[PDB]
């Protein structure tokens, strides 16, 4: 997933990865906080830099970040 | 003053003179308001070594880069403060910097201390140098020459 976020050129793949990560975050059946953090940091670094023009992908990622900051469990983490 | 909580809070080729080290330490302490170990007190007040380099270079004997200032602070002043730089500055009594300027003045003083045939061409032209023509006659000659040139052209 990290290599898809970093190197994969297809924006549909990035949208699918962001959907997978959003479903994981909004839910042992889910990844640990460290894996979510790694994926979110990679997305934060590469999605905006590699796809500035994709407004829908950036909107989806920013909606996920917004949910994370609104969430009480992850607040202060 | 306590800063409000945010959503992101986790709940050298020339030798350095004592005046340069003192300026470096005082810049870091007074301006950045950082502690000895540069631990961040307020998230917005991140260390700015460009400002410190500007402060040091106001009295330095040579241009000190921001990287050089950071390296000097971390590698000398932190271990020295952990005689202190203030004590060395007070004991020097500006002697070293005065002797530096004396040496520069001596080098500048050393540098400061280390610091006929003319008638032939007239006769070829036809000019009697010893019998000046008044400007009226020379103007008349010019007019005659111009008239002859115009006649030749026509």
């Amino acid at each position: 997933l990290t290599s898809l976020i970093e190197k994969s050129p297809d924006a549909k793949i990035l949208r699918a990865v962001v959907k997978i990560v959003e479903e994981w975050v909004k839910n042992n059946q889910t990844p640990t906080l460290r894996e979510k953090s790694i994926l979110l940091v990679k997305m934060m670094t590469y999605i905006e830099k590699r796809f500035p023009e994709d407004l829908e992908l950036n909107a989806q990622f920013l909606d996920l970040v917004n949910y994370v900051y609104r969430d009480e469990t992850l607040s202060g983490s | 003053v306590v800063p409000p909580r945010s959503l992101f809070d986790r709940a050298d080729n020339p030798e350095w003179l004592i005046s340069e080290d003192w300026a470096l330490l005082q810049a870091v302490k007074q301006l950045l308001e950082l502690p000895l170990n540069l631990t961040i007190v307020s998230p917005a007040h991140t260390p700015n070594w460009d400002l410190v380099s500007d402060v040091v270079n106001s009295c330095s004997r040579i241009y000190r880069s921001s990287k050089q200032c950071r390296n000097r602070y971390e590698n000398v002043i932190i271990p020295r403060e952990e005689l202190r730089t203030s004590q060395i500055y007070a004991q020097d009594e500006n002697a070293t910097h005065t002797q530096l300027y004396t040496s520069h003045f001596d080098l500048m003083k050393m540098t400061a201390g280390k610091r006929p045939k003319h008638a032939s061409v007239l006769a070829e032209s036809g000019i009697n140098y010893d019998k000046p023509l008044p400007p009226i006659q020379v103007a008349s000659l010019r007019a005659e020459r111009i008239a002859k040139e115009k006649k030749a052209l026509a």
